[PDB]
Parts: structure tokens; sequence; C-alpha cells
């Protein structure tokens, strides 16, 4: 109902994951042969969110 | 390395039809020039200053 | 050798200038050249000739970001009007390189897809709950914070708009249009009869036509 | 159809244009060393700063 903030909480967790994308973006190698494990896990959690 | 009484700087000259003119600009080959991704040249003068 | 034949093979780091086309980035193909010649001599004093038609890539270390498609070298003769029979020579090697588009698919494209799907979800959320603007504007905030990753990763050149940038900007206007239309839906919902009377066209189209036309519904 | 193709001030030479080609061109530009003159079949496009002429007659690109 109005006041539970179910969307608030879920979309704010998505926003936090979007900040962790920039943080990881600054660290991962820039080759293109395989996808790193950290970036694979980020894609997973953002799809679950 | 030398003063103006010993070395004189000038601009180079060309010839069109027996006449001389000074080269008052930067030279750019129009065929071998790849333009910059952010900057286009508008003017490119040259000057001897005293 | 005892006949006077000389073979010299020195190493070098070549930094070459290359016209880079970014129209199709990150799925772009580049043609990059290395132009070589004798600097102070003309073709009547020192002549050059390529050793083979194609560059030597027998000991080439695989890249990780680029794939070598083709490579070839060409020799040129150039004459000037001032000197009728003096040629100027140069060998030009070219390399056609295709980019491997995975780093940029996983780091810039998939998030944009996700944000577009979310931008569409907002229209199934009822206005009775007070969270339509929260949802819409939070999607927009996430996209604005992703802009920081786009600006960190994409090339900041102004030769053309890349394809990845066209997609980023399509997503931006898609989100903003969703937000505007959400504000018009919310305004149409809290509309007080005391001040606004429903017109005949609205009561005809949105009560007696579409409801019936709508099939996939309950 | 028949066009000159020699470079700059080289001994005159000719070529035969491909079936259908009604044009003929003369491209001139200068660099640090001097003036280059290119001639051939067709009416091509050219980067800005280069002189270009096109002619639909016969051996008229000299
Ligand atoms: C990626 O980017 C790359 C870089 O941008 C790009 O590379 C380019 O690729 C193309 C091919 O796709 C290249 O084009 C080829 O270039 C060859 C070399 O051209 C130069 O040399 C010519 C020959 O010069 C000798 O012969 C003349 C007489 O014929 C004399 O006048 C000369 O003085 C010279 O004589 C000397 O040698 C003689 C024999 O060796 C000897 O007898 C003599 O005594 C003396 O020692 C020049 O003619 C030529 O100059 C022309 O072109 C320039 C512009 O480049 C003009 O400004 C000039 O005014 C002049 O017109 C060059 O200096 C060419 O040989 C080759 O031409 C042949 O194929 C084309 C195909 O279109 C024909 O039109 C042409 O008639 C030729 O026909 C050939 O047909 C078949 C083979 O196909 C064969 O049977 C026939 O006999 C003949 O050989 C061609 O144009 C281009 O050079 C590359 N540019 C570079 C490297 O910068 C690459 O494509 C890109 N990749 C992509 C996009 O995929
Ligand atoms: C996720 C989206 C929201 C959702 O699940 O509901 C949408 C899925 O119904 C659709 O409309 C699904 C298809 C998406 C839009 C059309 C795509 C292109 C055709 C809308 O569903 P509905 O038919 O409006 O729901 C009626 C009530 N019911 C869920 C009991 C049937």
């Amino acid at each position: 109902q109005a006041g539970g903030q179910k969307c608030t909480l879920s979309i704010s967790v998505l926003l936090a994951q979007t900040i962790f994308l920039f943080l990881i973006a600054q660290k991962v190698p820039e080759t293109s042969l395989n996808v790193p494990l950290i970036g694979k896990y980020l894609i997973f959690v953002m799809f679950v969110s | 390395n030398y003063d103006a009484n010993e070395i004189t700087m000038d601009l180079m000259t060309d010839t069109i039809d027996g006449k001389d003119y000074p080269i008052e600009w930067i030279i750019i080959d129009p065929e071998a020039f790849t333009e910059n991704g952010e900057w286009e040249i508008i003017h490119k003068p040259a000057k001897k200053n005293i | 050798d005892y006949t006077g034949k000389i073979m010299w093979t020195p190493p070098a780091i070549f930094k070459s200038y290359c016209e880079i086309i970014v129209t199709h980035f990150p799925f772009d193909q580049q043609n990059c050249t290395m132009k070589l010649g004798i600097w102070t001599y003309d073709g009547t004093k020192v002549s050059i000739s390529p050793e083979s038609d194609r560059p030597d890539l027998s000991t080439f270390m695989e890249s990780g970001e680029w794939v070598m498609k083709d490579y070839r070298g060409w020799k040129h003769w150039v004459y000037y009007t001032c000197c009728p029979d003096t040629p100027y020579l140069d060998i030009t090697y070219h390399f056609i390189m295709q980019r491997i588009p995975l780093y940029f698919v996983v780091n810039v494209i998939i998030p944009c897809l996700l944000f577009s799907f979310l931008t569409g979800l907002v229209f199934y959320l009822p206005t009775d709950s007070g969270e339509k603007m929260t949802l819409s504007i939070s999607v927009l905030l996430s996209l604005t914070v992703f802009l920081l990753v786009i600006v960190e990763l994409i090339p900041s050149t102004s030769s053309a708009v890349p394809l990845i940038g066209k997609y980023m900007l399509f997503t931006m206007i898609f989100v903003i249009s969703s937000i505007i239309i959400t504000v018009v839906v919310i305004n149409t919902h809290h509309r007080s009869p005391s001040t606004h009377t429903m017109p005949q066209w609205v009561r005809k189209i949105f009560i007696d036509t579409i409801p019936n036309v709508m099939f996939f519904s309950t | 159809r028949i066009c000159f193709n020699h470079q700059s001030s080289q001994p005159q030479t000719t070529k035969t244009c491909s079936p259908g080609e009604s044009s003929c061109y003369n491209k001139q530009w200068s660099d640090f060393r001097g003036t280059i003159i290119e001639r051939g079949c067709g009416c091509p496009t050219v980067k800005p700063g280069i002189k270009l002429s096109c002619c639909e007659s016969e051996v008229c690109n000299n």
C-alpha cells in the first residue's frame, strides 16, 4: 500500500548497484576475450534486481 | 645565439610568374592532411616581428 | 657478407597518425597506415622497393581487442611540375583491423537495455500507490549516474556520433518522455469534478470504445 | 573514352576509359616540395583545397 516503499527500496538498491558499476569500471582489464567474474556477478545481481 | 646585427630572420618566398611573394602562412598539404577530431583550422598566418 | 650485401633489421616503436572512423563503434573497422620514405634523397639517388607484397606477421602476438583482417604494401612514384624527371618514392603498408565488441557490450549496452525495460515497467504501477514518480525519477537517476561510466569509457571525439552514443541518447529521451507522460496520467487521476467536467469525446473514446477493443485484459 | 593520364609535366600518355565513362578530370594541388597534377578518367570527388576540373570531350584534361 502507499507507505510500504517496496519500489523505493528495490529501485534504490538498483541505484547502488549502478554506482558499483562505475567503481568496477575503473578496475577491470579492458580486453574482450572473456568476461570477468566480478562483472558477471554485477550483471547477475542487476538482472535479479 | 646571435644578435640582430649578426643574423636576420625572414619569411621564405615563392614565385608564380617571375615575381616573388613572401609565404605569410603555415603550409598545409590539402591531400595528405587528416583533420583533428576536435579542432578545425580557420586561419594560419605568419609574421616577422620587430 | 663478403660480397658487400648488408642486412640490417633494427627494432622500432611506431606511433602513426590514422583517420579513425567512429560511426559504427563498437563494431567498427579501421584502415591504418605506415608511410615510409627516404627523407633527404630523391628516387634518382636512393631507390626503395618492397621485399614482399604483404607485411610479415609470422611472429605476431594476438591482440585481445583487434582482429587482423587484411594487410598489404604498395610502392608509389610521385612527380612534380617543377622537376620533370625526378621521382619521389614511398612504400605504404596498411592494416585492416576489426574490433572485438565484448567489453563494450557488457559494460555499456546491457545496462542501457535494462534501463529501457524498466522505463517501460512504470506504466503498470497504479497511481493509488504513491510511487510512480519515485520509480520513474529513480530510473532517470540511475541512467544519469551511468552517464559517468559512459563518459569514462567511450571516446570523447567529435568526428561523428557513434552508434553507442545514439543508443544512449535514445534511452535518455525515452526515459524523459515516460516521466512527462506519467505526470500527465497522475494529473488526470486526481482531477476534481468540482472544477473539471469530463468532456463528451473523452467519455466516448476512453469509456465506450477502447475498453471493448482491449482484448488482452480482465 | 580516351583521356590523358600522365603525371604533372611527364611525357604525354593516354588511357582508354571504361565503357560508359563520359568524363575526364585534372586534379592539381601543392605541397612543401611543389605542384602535383593528376589526370585520369571520370569526375571524382576531392578534399577541400584542391583544384578540380572535369571535361566531357576527348583528350581535354591536359
Ligand atoms: C586501406 O587504405 C589504403 C591506403 O589508403 C588503401 O591502399 C590503396 O590501395 C589501392 C588498391 O586497392 C592502391 O592502388 C594501386 O596502386 C598501385 C601503385 O600505384 C603507384 O604506382 C603506379 C605505377 O607507377 C609506375 O608505372 C607508371 C606507368 O604505368 C609510371 O608512370 C610510373 O613512373 C612508374 O613507373 C616505374 O615502374 C614501371 C613498372 O614498375 C616501370 O616500367 C617504369 O620504368 C618505372 O620504373 C603509378 O602509376 C601510380 O600513380 C597513379 O596513381 C596516383 C594515385 O595513387 C595518381 O596520383 C597518379 O597520377 C597516377 O594515376 C602510383 O604511384 C597501382 O599500380 C595500382 O594500379 C593498377 O590497378 C588499378 C585498379 O584500380 C588500375 O586502375 C590501374 O590501371 C592499375 O591496373 C592494374 O591492373 C591489373 C592489376 O589489378 C594489372 O593486370 C595491370 O597491369 C595493372 O597493374 C593500384 O591503383 C593504392 O595505391 C593504395 N593507396 C595507398 C597505399 O596509399 C587500401 O585500398 C585501403 N583498403 C580498403 C579500403 O579496403
